[PDB]
């Protein structure tokens, strides 16, 4: 286990806070929550999006092909 | 009046007179001449042969999707 | 002097939640402990009072379960909770190990693998948890799945007679499974204690894998409050199902009894296993498949002697951040292709996404960290 | 044979979020059940008391209970009599032994009615699509006795015959015995018979929704205050020189 | 005129015995009255009941 107080060492930093009764909750929930959710969701489609539509193009293209495979089946025999 | 009277103790179903109202839009006339195409097709050479199975099918399914849609209305 | 320090008992619950240190930094990927904690004593709270109204029995097996959902005072929240919670479990466990190998948190060897025993164990838990009911899935669920020790050479048959109590799955072999469904969680839950001691020696990693000696924050406020919240979206989501979809995720057909005569074209094990059933039979082979199933899972254990990057979470990483996502979608594949029958186009797909995995897993993840580590000049 | 077809989605009054089973049409269903499949159907779960609340009342479930007559409690010389009608037992009724099921209709089990709805994929669509469904076998085909067509089934040959529109009645107060109207009972008493605390689920369903409707936004509000300090915490690096 | 928020905090937050006894006694009123207006939201978007159905069976 580890303690405050043993943690590890620290120079010269100063930490200015507030108490929460004296602050809002939500400062600009909208006005800069929106914003930002937007420029995180853009820093990751690329790496996220792209498996999930492949994996999104083999399941339709899948079940497709599992009916077209029967029910089209007969298809034809001719005689 | 009273010729009504029999005919409901004696007949009437809302499921009839709706099957036969959605066997009439495009893809059921559609779906039954496929039907019938096919119908004809296997009695057509109406010996040894294969099914038919399938075209009912189709016919059945974009009926009943139609049936589902107002049918219950009617029902009490 | 402050007692909630020196009390033998309360260090221990001031160690736990009060004054450990945790990273200022740690987001909703780190709830996923205390969900786990709480599926864990709710699964055996609600399981408990179902024991107080369950059977065993054959005959009886079903009958009881009915006779709880039907007559036993609220008997049906209690058995859907406990169904439904069973399936969140999964989600959890799931989103846990997820977490896991993106932030490099397996680093910490001790705790990943307890981790790792904690998931063989509520699987082990889960199967047998399910054949209770004594349903169609539930016997053949307990029949396909149990067999598979009948592929290990020269003993095979051996074992799965033993696990049986017959020749066959019936009267020995639905108490037996009870009893194990009861006295497991109770070992997790020791397990489970032994993974969070592992755990505390190290504190936790965060989002950035650098190190959070610098920022620590006191669980006191802090991640007491963040794992209230949370646990209630846990409840949100388990009363979602219970109360508006209670099958949803659950085999219309476990309904209706056993039959040994029978065997419903079909059965798969619950969805949790899917991507593993997958797995097994996209192998044309008795032992092959179910060596494979078992490396499934096993390989966990192998991922930390493949870390082969010089950075430790994947937070800096895009070229191994796509071959994870690769791995999430791939497996999501593997789940739906396990839903699906034995025939045409799902079958090699299941095929591929089988390779996929362990090449992905094997060869990929670790060759994209020696390639972004050259890129950085490391 | 090998290809199928799914039901369509027929808009049940209990099919909505938030919606309780008709109870007026889970009555009529009970009749269905009673004069037309009780002899041929088991439904060893549900009971005459089942009903109290649901849809008939004190008395009237008593007599519905009397119109039977079941095998009671060994006597004293180890008898075994009949008597009229509890309230206590269920609907044991067509059959003893199940092959005796199989001796009647032809090689075929209809199966337990307590299930059902939750036994089958489509739930009461299938069972209403499968009653409301029978049809007649196009060309190919064959069957072997009065194997029955219906498509909405597994291979499109049942053993079960359709007793739907022999119009029976009793639906008091004045409920016309038409074929759909008749299925639409069935069913909504079938779903009754499968999932009884069906409706208040769905009122616990809407306390949960409300309750945590209030509670969310605030156990949210109260972790914001908590973790403000550190959301607007202000750092500076103050080095030597 | 202070606040009503400033008045409730004085007289029953301030004290967390006060407090607390707050929450006991506004529970019980919540419980009854969320009930009320619960089951009558979930009623009134229903009425096939056996509410309605009873007015049919006072006799036997
Ligand atoms: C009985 C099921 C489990 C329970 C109850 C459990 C409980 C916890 C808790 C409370 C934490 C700290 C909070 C958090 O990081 O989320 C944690 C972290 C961890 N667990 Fe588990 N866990 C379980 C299954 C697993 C699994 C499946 C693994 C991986 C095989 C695992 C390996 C880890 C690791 C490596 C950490 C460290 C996470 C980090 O530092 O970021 N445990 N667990
Ligand atoms: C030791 C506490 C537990 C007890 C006493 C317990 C007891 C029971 C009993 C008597 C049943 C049969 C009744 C029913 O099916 O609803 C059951 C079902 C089940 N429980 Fe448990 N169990 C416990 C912990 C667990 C755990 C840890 C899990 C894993 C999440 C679990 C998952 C299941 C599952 C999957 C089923 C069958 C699924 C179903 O209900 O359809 N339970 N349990
Ligand atoms: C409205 C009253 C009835 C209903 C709702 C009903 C509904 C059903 C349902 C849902 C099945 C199983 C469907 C499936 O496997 O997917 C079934 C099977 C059967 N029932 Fe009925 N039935 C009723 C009356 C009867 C009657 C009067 C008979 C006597 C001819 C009967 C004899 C059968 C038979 C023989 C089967 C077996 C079908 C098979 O599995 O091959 N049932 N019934
Ligand atoms: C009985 C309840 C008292 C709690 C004591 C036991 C429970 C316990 O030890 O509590 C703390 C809360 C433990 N860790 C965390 O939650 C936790 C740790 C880092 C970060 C977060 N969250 C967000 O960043 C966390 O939530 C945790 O959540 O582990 C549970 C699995 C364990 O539960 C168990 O053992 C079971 C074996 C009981």
């Amino acid at each position: 286990g580890r303690q405050f107080g043993h943690l590890t060492r620290v120079r010269h930093v100063i930490t200015y806070s507030l108490s929460p009764f004296e602050q809002r909750a939500f400062p600009h929930y909208f006005s800069k929550g929106i914003p930002n959710v937007l420029r995180r969701t853009r820093a990751c489609i690329l790496r996220v999006a792209p498996p999930f539509v492949a994996f999104y193009l083999v399941y339709t293209w899948g079940t497709q092909e599992f009916e077209k495979s029967k029910r089209k089946n007969p298809a034809a025999y001719e005689n | 009046p009273k010729e009504e009277e029999e005919e409901e103790e004696e007949l009437v179903d809302p499921l009839t007179t709706v099957r036969e109202q959605c066997e009439q839009l495009e893809k059921c006339v559609k779906a039954r001449e496929r039907l019938e195409l096919c119908d004809e097709r296997v009695s057509s050479r109406s010996q040894t042969e294969e099914d038919c199975t399938e075209e009912l099918l189709d016919f059945l399914h974009a009926r009943d999707h139609c049936v589902a849609h107002k049918l219950f209305n009617s029902l009490k | 002097t402050n007692i909630r320090k020196s009390h033998p008992l309360m260090k221990i619950v001031n160690n736990a939640f009060i004054d450990l240190p945790a990273p200022s930094n740690i987001s909703s990927w780190w709830n996923f402990g205390s969900l786990l904690g709480i599926c864990l004593i709710l699964q055996i709270l609600t399981g408990l009072f179902l024991a107080m109204h369950y059977t065993s029995d054959t005959t009886t097996a079903f009958s009881s379960v009915t006779h709880i959902c039907r007559d036993v005072n609220y008997g049906w929240i209690i058995r859907y909770m406990h169904a439904n919670g069973a399936s969140m479990f999964f989600i959890c466990l799931y989103m846990h190990v997820g977490r896991g190998l993106y932030y490099g948190s397996y680093t910490f060897l001790e705790t990943w693998n307890i981790g790792v025993i904690l998931l063989l164990t509520v699987m082990a838990t889960a199967f047998m948890g399910y054949v209770l009911p004594w349903g169609q899935m539930s016997f053949w669920g307990a029949t396909v799945i149990t067999n598979l020790l009948s592929a290990i050479p020269y003993i095979g048959t051996n074992l799965v007679e033993w696990i049986w109590g017959g020749f066959s799955v019936d009267k020995a072999t639905l108490t037996r499974f009870f009893a194990f469904h009861f006295i497991l969680p109770f070992i997790i839950m020791a397990i489970a204690m032994v993974h969070l001691l592992f755990l505390h020696e190290t504190g936790s990693n965060n989002p950035t894998g650098i190190s959070s000696d610098v920022d620590k924050i006191p669980f006191h406020p802090y991640y007491t409050i963040k794992d209230i919240l949370g646990a209630l979206l846990l409840i949100l989501a388990l009363m979602l199902l219970v109360l508006f979809a209670p099958d949803l995720l659950g085999d219309p057909d476990n309904y209706t009894p056993a039959n040994p005569l029978n065997t419903p074209p079909h059965i798969k094990p619950e969805w949790y296993f899917l991507f593993a059933y997958a797995i097994l039979r996209s192998i044309p082979n008795k032992l092959g498949g179910v060596l494979a199933l078992a490396f499934s899972i096993l390989i966990l254990a192998l991922i930390p002697l493949l870390h082969t990057s010089k950075q430790r979470s994947m937070m800096f990483r895009p070229l191994s951040q796509c071959l994870f996502w690769a791995l999430v979608a791939d497996l999501l594949t593997l789940t739906w292709i396990g839903g699906q029958p034995v025939e045409h186009p799902y079958i090699t797909i299941g095929q591929l996404a089988s390779v996929l995995y362990f090449l992905l897993i094997l060869v990929l993840m670790p060759t994209a960290g020696t390639i972004e580590n050259k890129l950085l000049k490391w | 044979s090998d290809l199928e077809l799914h039901p369509p989605s027929y808009p049940w009054s209990h099919r909505g979020l938030l919606s309780s089973l008709d109870h007026t049409s889970i009555r009529r269903g009970f009749q269905v059940y009673k004069q037309v499949c009780s002899s041929c159907h088991s439904m060893d779960y549900v009971a005459y008391r089942h009903l109290v609340g649901v849809c008939y009342t004190e008395d009237e479930a008593k007599a519905l209970a009397e119109e039977v007559e079941v095998q009671d409690g060994p006597n004293e010389d180890g008898e075994m009599f009949m008597r009229p009608g509890k309230l206590s037992d269920y609907f044991p009724k067509p059959y003893p032994n199940p092959e005796a099921a199989r001796a009647a209709n032809n090689g075929a089990l209809p199966p337990d009615l307590s299930y059902i709805v939750r036994a089958r994929h489509g739930g009461e669509d299938y069972v209403f699509s499968l009653l409301t469904g029978y049809c007649e076998p196009p060309t190919g085909v064959s069957l072997r006795e009065g194997l029955y067509f219906n498509p909405y089934f597994p291979g499109q040959a049942i053993g079960m015959a359709p007793p739907i529109y022999n119009e029976v009645l009793e639906f008091d107060d004045g409920t016309p015995a038409t074929m759909s109207q008749v299925a639409k009972d069935v069913c909504t008493f079938l779903r009754w018979a499968a999932e009884p605390e069906h409706d208040h689920r769905k009122r616990m369903g809407l306390k949960m929704l409300l309750m945590m409707g209030l509670l969310l936004p605030l156990v949210y509000a109260m972790k914001r205050h908590k973790w403000s300090v550190l959301k607007s915490r202000k750092l500076a690096y103050r080095p030597p020189k | 005129a202070p606040t009503l928020t400033a008045r409730l905090y004085s007289l029953l937050f301030r004290r967390t015995s006060t407090f607390a006894l707050t929450i006991v006694v506004g529970a019980l009123f919540f419980e009854r009255a969320f009930d009320q207006g619960a089951d009558a939201i979930y009623e009134h978007i229903n009425e096939g009941k056996l509410w309605k159905h009873i007015k049919h069976k006072y006799e036997n």
